[PDB]
RNA sequence: GUCAAGUAAUUAAGUGCAUGUGGUGGAUGCCUUGGCAGUCAGAGGCGAUGAAAGACGUGAUAGCCUGCGAAAAGCUCCGGGGAGGCGGCAAAUAUCCUUUGAUCCGGAGAUGUCUGAAUGGGGGAACCCACCUACUUUAAGGUAGGUAUUGCAACAUGAAUACAUAGUGUUGCAAGGCGAACGAGGGGAAGUGAAACAUCUCAGUACCCUUAGGAAAAGAAAUCAAUUGAGAUUCCCUCAGUAGCGGCGAGCGAACGGGGAUCAGCCCAUUAAGUUAUGUGUGUUUUAGUGGAACGCUCUGGGAAGUGCGAACGUAGAGGGUGAUAUUCCCGUACACGAAAGGGCACACAUAAUGAUGACGAGUAGGGCGAGGCACGUGAAACCUUGUCUGAAUAUGGGGGGACCAUCCUCCAAGGCUAAAUACUCCUGACUGACCGAUAGUGAACCAGUACCGUGAGGGAAAGGCGAAAAGAACCCCUGUGAGGGGAGUGAAAUAGAUCCUGAAACCGCAUGCAUACAAGCAGUGGGAGCACCUUCGUGGUGUGACUGCGUACCUUUUGUAUAAUGGGUCAGCGACUUAUAUUCAGUAGCGAGGUUAACCGUAUAGGGGAGCCGUAGAGAAAUCGAGUCUUAAUAGGGCG
RNA sequence: GAACCCACUGUCGUUGAAAAGCCAGGGGAUGACUUGUGGAUAGGGGUGAAAGGCUAAUCAAGCCUGGUGAUAGCUGGUUCU
RNA sequence: GCUAAAACUAUGUGCCGAAGCUGCGGAUGUAUACUUUGUAUACGUGGUAGGGGAGCGUUCUGUAAGCCGAUGAAGGUGUGUUGAGAAGCAUGCUGGAGGUAUCAGAAGUGCGAAUGCUGACGUGAGUAACGACAAAACGGGUGAAAAACCCGUUCGCCGAAAGACCAAGGGUUCCAGUCCAACGUUAAUCGGGGCUGGGUGAGUCGACCCCUAAGGCGAGGCCGAAAGGCGUAGUCGAUGGGA
RNA sequence: AUAGCACUCUGCAAACACGAAAGUGGACGUAUAGGGUGUGAUGCCUGCCCGGUGCUGGAAGGUUAAUUGAUGGGGUUAGCG
RNA sequence: UAAGUUCCGACCUGCACGAAUGGCAUAAUGAUGGCGGCGCUGUCUCCAGCAGAGGCUCAGUGAAAUCGAAAUCGCUGUGAAGAUGCAGUGUACCCGCGGCUAGACGGAAAGACCCCGUGAACCUUUACUGCAGCUUGACACUGAACUUUGAGGUUCUAACUCUGUCCCGUGAUCCGGGACGAGGACCGUGUCUGGUGGGUAGUUUGACUGGGGCGGUCUCCUCCUAAAGAGUAA
RNA sequence: CCACAAGUCGAGCAGGUACGAAAGUAGGUCUUAGUGAUCCGGUGGUUCUGUAUGGAAGGGCCAUCGCUCAACGGAUAAAAG
RNA sequence: GGGAAGCCUACCUCAAGAUAAGAUUUCCCUAGGACUUUAUGUCCUCUAAAGAGCCGUUCGAGACUAGGACGUUGAUAGGUU
């Protein structure tokens, strides 16, 4: 805090209580008594923790059958509109879809929807996995999944 | 995430000024006072609670005493007498009976002698 | 009817409690043209062509702020834009300007007083006094240019003193000052710890001084290693709190090897890589900008974006505003375009200049004496630097491998240049936050480094909120043509009425109900009559409390406190076990005789990265052995396992 | 013995008219005198007819800013059930 | 207050008396058996320094483009009600735009004390004091109002200063008109107060200027790790000389 | 503090003081001068002690530093066994 | 003096005067210390009256320190041992104003006396340990020629000195260069080295203890205290 | 026996001894006081280590020496008012 | 029975807040309605006594108070004689 080097007034005789700086964290406008920096709030997770914690999650999903299977998944132009009337098709108008690669125009047309979102297959993760109502998954991305196992 | 400690802070101070309602002076308008003005008036009340069972037995055993020498015995013997009589009415109905019912206290009165002779 | 004795009701000067209604005061809640911390990308300087910082002026009105400079809220040109505008506090007013294109935005020019390195001399900063040229005027002046010091170069001149040299002058070129952090160098503490203190620590820290660059420094082995292998610097993770140093105290603390980031070498006189200027060409980036989709009805309401019913756009559902909460009202956003003129960067050629007074390194290596640096405090002390005194050999030569000798291995000092990986944020643009929301956050959200204090260096505040819109209250009344208020009017609201959202507490009034003027103390508590209001008419509710049993505050510190021991006048707001790293134990989860990665790469919480760490074996000081091992002559015995 | 320069005694004043005074008396008053303006000496230093006096109402080591959040086996305080 | 006691000695029969024991209702800890149970039984539940266990509330992040809200959020102020507690819930009035379940996650997470810090306000108390004991009185005027302002008639005080000037220092306090909230230790129509407008005229007065003292700076120079010290030629510097 | 007195140092580039040095004061002075120390007009005066500490002057015996490096004892290996 | 621990003069067993840290005197001088007298008086016996300024009342303005909260009596006792607040008892209707200071261990300043802390500062010295200053010798700057028994003596100039004279830069008591003169391998300076060194600096200077200091003690063995096992304090 | 660091008693086994004819006795003295940790150094020994290798220097291990550290668990090698 | 400057009286002053609030003498007030909370009842109209005070002139009374005297039917104060 700016200032506050000198002792404010002496230390015997004024009838005052004995202080040592004005800007004492006991005062108005000294300093906080302990003053945060800035911290690092990673964790480490054990890759074999990861790997169980994505596989218990996506067989979950399959139980609870919010996993939906599609051979192909793709559209012709990028139209939010065309995305929109594909996944009422399937009624998964709220959902999260893993493709095998991402298409541009799948990525256009899905970029304004609410509730809806795009990844790779290989850019999932627990939290998005679990926050969307549905996962639609083709079978290309199931297998690279079965092949990274989680 | 800096918390500020007015709302809660308020409602306590608050809750105790209202505890010490009717009290004299600072006793029921400074926080302070009347916090101490609470604790012992719990204190108080705690040391009371017992303090009521010995005033009232008291009480009865005062009119029972009464009664007796208006009969002719004292509290002593007539309670000995009742004893002795099997009677195991208590000392809060016998003053009862001893306040409101002369003629009934004379017939218990009569029993205990009774049962003394 | 009189008298007597006994015994009710009736007072409030004032006070207590409860409730109602106010004042003061500015807490709380909600809010923010303010702060705090970062990421990515730039940039890393300004100045004698006069800087940073200031003084004084400049307006139709002109106090302060902002801009500007006697050409003075501005002048010229080029480009954009298309209907308002004459900067803000800060309304009104006038004169006005503008589709013959104003205000405004970008680029380039013109002007640019005085002080300040301040440089014609001086000086108490914003002032005083000058000289010399050229032109101009006739009076007592004007215009433009020049006149500092030091260093270097050229020219000229020139003593003691003969030649010279010193000295002197002119011209040309250059420098000085300011400013965040980071770099390099010259000097260099003490508080503290060691539970005292001197060696030691703190610590080459704080501070003082000199001086660069966008980075600096270092750098191409007279280096390590020890299977004869590696192969210049710099930075990160390990090795490892290990080996060591140490009043062997407190403490200090490596290297080898391994894994990464980045990679690069080139020369000593015919002279290299590289770097810096100027010009040309190409590419890219930057300084204004243009277009940019799609909503209606109904209900509540002061106001609709909110309710109910349907519809449309989406490569646009980022954000902001609009009278409450809007993809479709406005500004915008995705996307598609855009530049007279100027700037930045990258690459390629051209010319300069530098590298580059240096050609293999002698007062050098080594030594005696005294110090300093190495994790290493004189120690068994190698190696580096040198204040003092000395002093080689010079490739059949010389340095190192931690006293020293021999042998082996390895390098070539006494000459140089060199990018990247690394360090930082005064400043510019974009974006972000389990950061603050007016006692917080910068000292400063507000005309703050101000008011104020001090001779001075220096210290250093408080102070945000009417309303959607001023629609900021015409007019009437009391009053001193005051202050203040009551009506009227505006407004959804005026107890939103100007220090105006909300409006707490301490503290201070008025009104009503009950109690209180014969009675002794922490002020309550357990009982309990009466009265007033209400009432489900009661074994009920609210307020009060005659009379009565018991009863000496709280905190701290103490063997022990009502203590006449400490602390607190009261309220409101703030105020004290945290953060990082290491280690041990316990819970819990994964895997399991195995477990796990670090730096780093990675459009990146994934996936790679196995160097390293812990466990799996002990004994011994150690060499050594090893389910054994140490001690011993011992297979005895005994200790650790 | 006036001005001027001092400060021996007493009352008053002591939240003063005043962070050192008023009043009544008192000493020196051509001298080692008093005084204006402008200068010099700077902190383990200065200056001192010497009291550890004075050095900006501060002196057995001035003031300011830094080391600095010095250390304190001491005192105090330490917040809901 | 007490005397064949209400004293002392001995004996007897009753009674009073604690938060001890018993009775009735409720909570909680440990263990045995019921071979989940949440159930019965038995034994426990005063506590400083300390150790262990379990929770309430506050701010922020996700859940949350969800849910509540102008038919009224947060905050403020009453009332009722619920639990063992920290606390929760409902609602009248005020208020005028935000609030936020559940389950997880992070802390600027709880104040009565530290002669604690900042602001506001009490008690003392309408108490002390109103600053030289040179001194005032009356008539008239203006004014809302006159002991204090103006005019007049008296009285008193200073007169080597309590008069008149200059330098230093200050900076508009100077003059006129107008106003009285704040400032003036009272009121004020008055003012060194607010606002508006005026006012400082030099060859001879002073400064500037020429000259130098103490002292300062100082081209070259001497000295010093650096910063710097001293000093020559000079150049400044009145408190002095020059119409 | 003082005039007066005494002791002692100082031959001038003085002793002494300031300063890191350059340099400056002493002093544009020269032993009838300058510094340090004690005493304190004036009158009468100022006794005894050199063992201690200090100062001044001798003596060259004993002890002692850096420097110097005579001797003795080890390490290493050509060689000899 | 009626009465003299003070004063003056004298005496001398001077606890513990004494001759320039001066001895004994001494005119004048001193807001200097002690004693006595005249005059004078409210200093006093012993106070009275009067004058001014406050105090008191009215109008206006308007503080202070303190403060846990108060429905804030006496006495005797009790009790962290000196009570308004506890016990017993006595007295006492409610509230101001002018006075007063016996108590509220009254207010004021975290006691300065005393002790403690392995606190501070400054001062002293024959405390410890450094350093400045001063001084000694060796080596370097540092040379030459003649003598004597490693050292000594005489002479010289060319290093070096001059806060001596003259000349020039130059309008100059600095400085530099030149010429003289007087010195001269001395003096002086650098490195190393012995001595001196409260001039200056950093520090140390124990504990127990019927307060601390002074005295005593501090480790080991035997007996008693020691209460018939062990252990047990001053 | 005991906070630790320390202290005390000890049958018995092996080797080498002394005295006894022998069974046997002897690991100092009737016993309980006669003492000092750690660090740093000196001496003897050593089938340990030895900074490229062979040595060596130095270090380790075994035995032993240097304290009125007596404030006797000993704060420094070094200290009064 | 006697018996002291001592105790209770006796002497002086105060004294019924002596809440047990005492005593005596003298003086003053003798009206109507409505209603229900049917009683020292609550509201209207009428009435305002004996006295006390405010105010004024004042005091041998006094800080302010209180107390004493007087207020035209008058000597309370000033003036006048
Ligand atoms: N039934 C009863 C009837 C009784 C009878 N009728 C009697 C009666 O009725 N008497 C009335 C008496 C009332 C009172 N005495 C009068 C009074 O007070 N006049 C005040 C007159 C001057 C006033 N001071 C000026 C003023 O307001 N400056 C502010 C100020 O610079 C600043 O504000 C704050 N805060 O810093 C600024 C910031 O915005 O804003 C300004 N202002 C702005 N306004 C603007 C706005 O709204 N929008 C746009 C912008 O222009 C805004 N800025
Ligand atoms: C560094 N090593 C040697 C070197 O290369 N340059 C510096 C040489 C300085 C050296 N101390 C000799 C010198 O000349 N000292 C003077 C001296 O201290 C003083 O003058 C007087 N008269 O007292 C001072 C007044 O300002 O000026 C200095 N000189 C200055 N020259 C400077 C200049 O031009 N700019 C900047 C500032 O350094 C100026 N000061
Ligand atoms: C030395 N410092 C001179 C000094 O002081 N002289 C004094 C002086 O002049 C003065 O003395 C006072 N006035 O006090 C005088 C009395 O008239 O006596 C003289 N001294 C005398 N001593 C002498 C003595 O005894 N006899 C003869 C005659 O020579 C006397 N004078």
């Amino acid at each position: 805090v700016s200032g506050g080097g000198k002792k404010p007034f002496r230390q015997k005789g004024t009838g005052r209580a004995r202080a040592g700086s004005i800007r004492s964290p006991i005062w108005v406008g000294g300093g906080k008594t302990f003053a945060a920096r800035p911290q690092d709030w990673s964790q480490k997770v054990n890759r074999k923790m990861y790997r169980g914690a994505m596989q218990c999650i996506l067989a979950e999903l399959v139980r609870q059958d919010r996993l939906v299977l599609v051979e192909e998944f793709a559209v012709a132009a990028p139209k939010t509109k065309e995305l929109l009337a594909k996944l009422n098709d399937l009624n998964a108008a709220r959902a999260l879809i893993v493709t095998d690669a991402v298409d541009e125009n799948l990525y256009l047309a899905a970029r304004n929807l609410p509730h809806v979102d795009v990844v790779d297959a290989t850019a999932i993760d627990p939290v998005s996995l679990i926050a969307f109502d549905k996962v639609v998954m083709s079978v290309a991305a199931a297998k690279k999944i079965e092949v990274e196992l989680g | 995430a800096r918390v500020k400690r007015g709302v809660v802070a308020h409602r306590r101070h608050k809750k105790i000024l209202a505890r010490a309602k009717g009290y004299y002076g600072a006793r029921s308008r400074v926080y302070r006072v009347a916090f101490q003005a609470v604790i012992k008036a719990g204190q108080y009340a705690y040391r009371d609670r017992r303090q009521k069972k010995r005033q009232f037995r008291a009480l009865w055993i005062a009119r029972i005493n009464a009664g007796a020498r208006q009969n002719g015995l004292s509290y002593s013997r007539m309670i000995d007498g009742l004893k002795k009589a099997q009677v195991i009415i208590d000392r809060r109905v016998l003053a009862d009976i001893a306040m409101h019912d002369a003629v009934a206290f004379a017939a218990l009165a009569e029993k205990a002698k009774g049962a003394l002779a």
